[PDB]
């Protein structure tokens, strides 16, 4: 009853005190990680059968 | 080509072979799962029902064949996502009580956890059965205070003939659809033979209409 | 007086102050961004395995180390430890139950863990020359139904439940180290971060908690669903995570900026969004939803760069190695296919 | 003139090719189907492959400038095989007609005792008798004609057809007085009994009006050995080739699961 | 903690007939493939047969076929071989051994006791000298040369380590010449590419000395060497 109510006030009290990063700066670092890691994706790019096991 | 490769296959081959030779002796087998209500009568059933925490199997057997009992009610949980894992099985038992009609709405909870099993997305061939415990416990509910409690939209007499009447009547009139699957209701006994043969009757007849499902013949 | 009605407006008052700070801040959309981006072309790729072994349904799944071994589960209480090359089967595992939910590997290659409607967290071994399938241990500590299982190493492992709860076991000792109370909904999976510290847990509450591994206590709760949760998976780095709901639309959250960023919408079918998975290096977000379909959205598109062929009943798990080179898709047909 | 009619025999061919190989694969790649009563209708598609691949262009060129030849002794193989590839169809066919009556006849105690163990010994015990019913025309001694002594051909008429015939009469008269019992919300009773007499009259009439005739007249030419037109008989011999082609059609389409499986095939390509 | 059980006899005349038992415990016996390693007094190792786990593959040498038979029993857990027309130039010593085979296993793991018998153009391997002076301290490298490349694009290279303890059965030090058994420290770090091999130890310790081999698995029959020692001095 009591403990319920003040579990969630302890959660929101202890949630307040975040250093966020600005929504562009973390957008240019998704950016920026599929950017720097785009050679070595086989995925994304496909490979002839003398690089793949599969073929 | 195939160094190892002849004795890898073989591996490769024995437990695929031990694969199938265990998967058919599972599935030749007849399963049958039970629904209920919180703590009604899944107790009484399975007093016959005994032998040769989760959810808990019960293997017993009558006239040489093996049957497999899945409870429900030990799970403390919603069915939303796991009611389809239970699917493929060919009767299911919904134990209903009858003397729980006084406490509190227990029998108008009853009507609407029937109403979600009947029109499932997954149940949509599963033939479901109900049964209707508490047969002499009902005959002197009636004496003291009548079925018509919390009923203003129907009338009737205080017969004990009309009472259990209008409870099977009004659990069968619950299904949207009644091509496929036929709902099957029996009273309970203080006998051990006649509790359970017509529900062995009951799973012949629903492989009767499978095989009727096989043949084109329904 | 009865101030009881006033904690509970305070709920509301410290998520107005807290929660609805993002309005100076949270103005970086994604379409100023993702205007100047290159696609991937529309991505043509094939089956080159089909594992027709099973008898029942598979949505359980996880790879090995060495980008080898897949670890399966059906419902006739079987786990089997196939080969990706030679469409080898190694290891047979008859189980004491029958209806299992998930199935993990161990990150170094000794140990499975599988579990289910019992409430039971069954450990095995495979590297034992002494009856080599046996049985080393069966944890035990819910009272619902086990969801999703993830291990850290060869001494932990990361459990979630029905329970509106999840914990962390312990290998050596069997009993349990911490509980993670404090959660509304039902937990249906979870996923962990590469270096193990941080793990985001599911919810059908339309919430993603990300928790903590060492001190116990809960760290941030999201939202943004309308539906309930079915799988979440981790972006390589350690920056978003992807979320899919029953709603066609799968999100992508995010940790450092603490903002829902993107949405995945199907106006084709609204069927469910069963299975999630990321590629090695992101730009490839594989989504097995329900309607019999294996789609392939961008990171930064949001449009289809592709479908996947579908099987007799809906696609339920998904898979992509450690390096990047095999999707794997299971399905309830026994048809667990190993794309390119 | 007469070829193009051969050429519809072609065509019928290639029904052959078309219908049984395919349901063969509704058997390899389906989840549905693996149920053990289709290694009956696995048997059934081999048998009536055999039948026209091996049997049906020699037929054609048999019947085409009608004189025997392509060797000298292929005559006592040939017939060898024509009596075994179709006396295997109609026991495979009594085989079907009699697990679908014990099917119902006992349910519960008989689903523990059919095993694809069992399945295929009915399926190589059927073969086997096959082979017996074929054996006679090896042991025991240019037209390549059909005639054999008078003992030989009254046995092999009756086990062939005669027997399986009034088998799977009396299974399936059975079959329709246990359908009749387990039918007894009117509206689809009356249509569903119209339903399955017109399966089960369909399944009882095509067999007796494909291959009854031609027993009749390769009977009565031993009970009295009367009439030869020689123009009713070749017609009746075509119409029991045309079984054959006619398998597929009847023992699938009245099935879910196999209409099922004909849709997610066909509508792969398109 | 496993055990193998045998059994011995006595020296047999040129032309006898017997049979010759295995029995197993502690681990599950049907699921392993059997070989029998016949160990001649002149040191040398060569093969007598191997029986499957499904009992659908035999295999045997070359001077070997025909005189002896194979069979096993699996609720009893025992491995017979029956030998018929025995000769003077045949009688050894003997090993059951068990094998399995799949990717990340150990063949020829772990042998056992095996019997005694006394009386009175495969792949050629190159074992030379077996006389190399080791200190508690000194590295050694043992020379096993082949002769037919041992890369098949698969990739495992199938060359066993083996070290023969004086005094016991011999157990395995190096599967798929790359690996590391179970129970075995980690100074055997052996390499090769192709043809050439090389089998470092390095910080001797003198608890381990014994005879060296080197066995070539890539086909049928097993072949071998002659053998590999070293000494103190
Ligand atoms: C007795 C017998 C049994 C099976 C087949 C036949 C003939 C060759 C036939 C009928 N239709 C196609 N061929 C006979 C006569």
């Amino acid at each position: 009853s009591i403990a319920q109510a003040r579990k969630l006030v302890e959660q929101l009290k202890m949630e307040a005190n975040i250093d966020r990063i600005k929504v562009s700066k973390a957008a240019a670092d998704l950016m920026a990680y599929c950017e720097a890691h785009a050679k070595e994706d086989p995925l994304l790019t496909p490979v002839p059968a003398s690089e793949n096991p599969f073929r | 080509l195939s160094a190892e490769d002849k004795a890898a296959v073989e591996r490769s081959k024995m437990i695929d072979r031990n694969l199938r030779e265990d998967g058919e002796k599972a599935a030749r087998e007849v399963k049958l799962l039970l629904l209920g209500a919180g703590e009604s009568g899944k107790s009484t059933i399975v007093k016959q029902m005994k032998i040769i925490t989760g959810i808990v199997e019960t293997h017993f057997t009558f006239k040489d064949l093996h049957f497999k009992m899945f409870d429900v009610g030990g799970q403390r949980s919603e069915r939303k996502k796991w009611i389809h894992c239970f699917e493929g099985v060919t009767a299911i038992i919904f134990c209903v009580a009858l003397s729980d009609y006084d406490l509190v709405n227990r029998m108008h909870e009853s009507m609407k956890l029937f109403d979600s099993i009947c029109n499932n997305k997954w149940f949509t061939d599963t033939s479901i059965i109900l049964f209707l415990n508490k047969k002499d416990l009902f005959e002197e509910k009636i004496k003291k205070s009548p079925l018509t409690i919390c009923y203003p939209e129907y009338a009737g007499s205080n017969t004990y003939e009309e009472a259990a009447a209008y409870i099977q009547c009004q659990f069968e009139d619950l299904n949207k659809r009644k091509d496929t699957k036929e709902i099957y209701t029996h009273f309970t006994c203080a006998t051990d033979t006649k509790n359970v043969q017509f529900v062995f009757d009951a799973v012949t007849d629903v492989i009767i209409k499978n095989n009727l499902k096989d043949c084109g013949l329904f | 007086q009865s101030e009881l009605d006033q904690l509970r407006q305070e709920a509301e008052q410290l998520k107005n102050q807290i929660r609805d700070a993002r309005k100076a801040c949270a103005d970086a959309t994604l379409s100023q961004i993702t205007n100047n981006i290159d696609p991937v072309g529309r991505i043509q790729m094939r089956t080159r395995r089909t594992l027709r072994g099973h008898l029942a349904k598979i949505y359980a799944m996880h790879w090995g180390t060495d980008s080898r071994l897949l670890v399966s589960a059906s419902q006739d209480g079987k786990l089997i430890i196939w080969d990706s090359y030679t469409t080898n089967k190694v290891h047979a595992i008859p189980l004491r139950s029958s209806w299992v939910m998930t199935c993990a590997y161990a990150p170094s290659g000794n140990y499975v863990a599988c579990g289910g409607l019992d409430n039971i967290c069954s450990i095995y071994n495979l590297k034992t020359r002494e009856g080599n399938v046996r049985v080393s241990r069966e944890l035990a500590g819910h009272t619902g139904y086990l969801s999703c299982c993830r291990f850290l190493d060869d001494n932990q492992i990361v459990t979630s439940s029905g329970d509106t709860t999840c914990a962390l076991w312990d290998i050596e000792t069997g009993q349990q180290t911490t509980t993670f109370t404090g959660h509304t909904g039902d937990v249906m999976s979870l996923s962990l971060a590469p270096d193990t510290r941080l793990f985001v847990s599911g919810a059908c509450d339309a919430s993603a908690k990300l928790w903590d591994v060492r001190e116990g206590m809960c760290r941030q709760t999201f939202t943004g669903h309308e539906s309930d949760i079915n799988a979440i998976c981790f972006f390589p780095n350690g920056n978003a995570f992807a979320t899919g709901s029953d709603d066609a639309t799968c999100r992508l959250f995010d940790l450092r900026a603490d903002q829902e960023l993107m949405t995945y919408s199907h106006d084709n079918i609204i069927c469910g969004i069963t299975s999630v998975s990321f590629s090695k290096s992101g730009r490839l977000l594989l989504a097995g939803y329900d309607d019999f379909n294996c789609n392939v959205w961008d990171a930064l598109k949001a449009d289809r760069a592709g479908v996947l062929a579908g099987h007799d009943n809906r696609v339920s798990c998904l898979g992509v190695t450690d390096d990047g080179m095999a999707v794997a898709t299971g399905s309830w047909d026994s048809f667990l296919k190993i794309w390119n | 003139a007469t070829a193009a009619i051969a050429a519809a025999i072609t065509f019928l061919i290639l029904f052959t090719i078309f219908g049984n190989a395919l349901v063969i694969l509704a058997v390899l790649t389906s989840r549905s189907l693996r149920a053990p009563q289709n290694l009956f209708l696995v048997s059934l598609a081999a048998a009536d492959i055999l039948v026209a691949t091996l049997i049906i262009p020699f037929s054609l060129a048999n019947e085409l400038l009608g004189y025997w030849y392509f060797r000298r002794t292929w005559c006592e193989v040939y017939l060898a095989l024509d009596v075994l590839f179709c006396t295997s169809s109609i026991v495979h066919l009594c085989a079907i007609s009699l697990d679908r009556y014990w099917a119902v006849s006992r349910a519960l105690e008989y689903n523990s005792k059919r095993t694809p163990r069992r399945i295929k010994c009915i399926i190589l015990t059927v073969w086997l008798i096959a082979a017996v019913i074929s054996l006679p025309p090896l042991i025991y001694k240019p037209q390549c004609k059909l005639n054999q002594e008078a003992w030989y051909i009254l046995a092999s008429s009756i086990g062939s057809f005669f027997a399986p015939c009034l088998i799977m009469i009396l299974v399936y008269l059975r079959i329709y007085l246990i359908a009749k019992r387990s039918n007894r919300r009117r509206r689809a009773q009356l249509t569903r009994e119209k339903r399955f007499t017109f399966v089960l009259a369909v399944v009882i009439g095509v067999f007796v009006l494909c291959w009854f005739p031609f027993f009749f007249s390769y009977s009565l030419g031993a009970i009295c050995p009367c009439k030869v037109p020689h123009g009713l008989f070749q017609f009746f011999f075509w119409i029991g080739y045309c079984n054959s082609s006619l398998n597929p059609v009847i023992y699938t389409i009245f099935n879910q699961d196999f209409r099922r499986a004909f849709r997610r095939i066909l509508c792969r390509p398109w | 903690d496993v055990q193998l059980v045998e059994s011995g006899g006595g020296l047999v005349q040129p032309g006898g007939s017997r049979k010759l038992s295995c029995s197993a415990s502690g681990f599950a016996f049907s699921s392993f493939g059997m070989h029998w390693v016949r160990q001649a007094p002149e040191k040398g190792l060569e093969w007598v047969a191997y029986i499957s786990s499904g009992s659908g593959t035999i295999y045997y040498a070359d001077t070997v076929k025909g005189r002896f038979t194979i069979s096993r029993d699996d609720p009893k857990n025992t491995l017979f071989l029956q030998m018929t027309s025995l000769r003077s130039e045949d009688t050894a010593m003997y090993y059951c051994v068990r094998s399995i085979y799949y990717y990340g296993s150990s063949p020829f793991d772990f042998w056992g006791q095996g019997t005694t018998l006394t009386v009175s153009s495969d792949i050629v391997m190159t074992q030379a000298t077996s006389s190399v002076p080791v200190t508690p301290g000194e590295s050694v490298s043992i020379s096993c040369r082949s002769s037919k490349s041992l890369l098949h694009s698969n990739g495992n290279t199938y060359l066993y380590w083996f070290l023969q303890r004086p005094g016991q059965s011999p157990q395995l030090l190096i599967y798929r010449m790359s690996n590391l058994a179970s129970g075995v420290p980690d100074r055997f770090s052996g390499s090769g590419s192709g043809t050439a091999f090389t089998l470092t130890i390095s910080r001797l310790e003198a608890e381990d000395v014994g005879v060296y081999y080197c066995m070539q698995h890539l086909e049928y029959p097993l072949t071998f060497g002659a053998g590999t020692k070293l000494e103190l001095k």
